[PDB]
């Protein structure tokens, strides 16, 4: 609604605090597999026997 | 602008939101070619009491 769009902007930047909010959960997702899952500086491969 | 910033380190930053604006307009109504007959109730004689 293009009316609703012009009363969101007025009550204010709440949604700038929420994008900063989840984006810091979502960066925070990926770090906590990469500190789990990647404590191996080199892939090592099976032998084939 | 988001940022508040007039430089900008290496990285990724959430900005805003798109979407596609409509092309055009369609209106579909119910095609009934009778004239309402409000004028019948408005144009008459003595109303009821």
């Amino acid at each position: 609604s293009t009316e609703c769009s012009n009363l969101l902007l007025q009550y204010g930047s709440f949604c700038t605090q929420l994008k900063r909010a989840l984006t810091g959960i979502a960066v925070e997702q990926d770090k906590n597999t990469q500190e789990v899952f990647a404590q191996v500086k080199q892939i090592y491969k099976t032998p084939p026997i | 602008c988001t940022l508040k910033s007039f430089t900008v380190e290496k990285g990724i930053y959430q900005t805003s939101n798109f979407r596609v604006q409509p092309t055009e307009s369609i209106v579909r109504f119910p095609n009934i070619t009778n004239l309402c007959p409000f004028d019948e109730v408005f144009n008459a004689t003595r109303f009821a009491s």
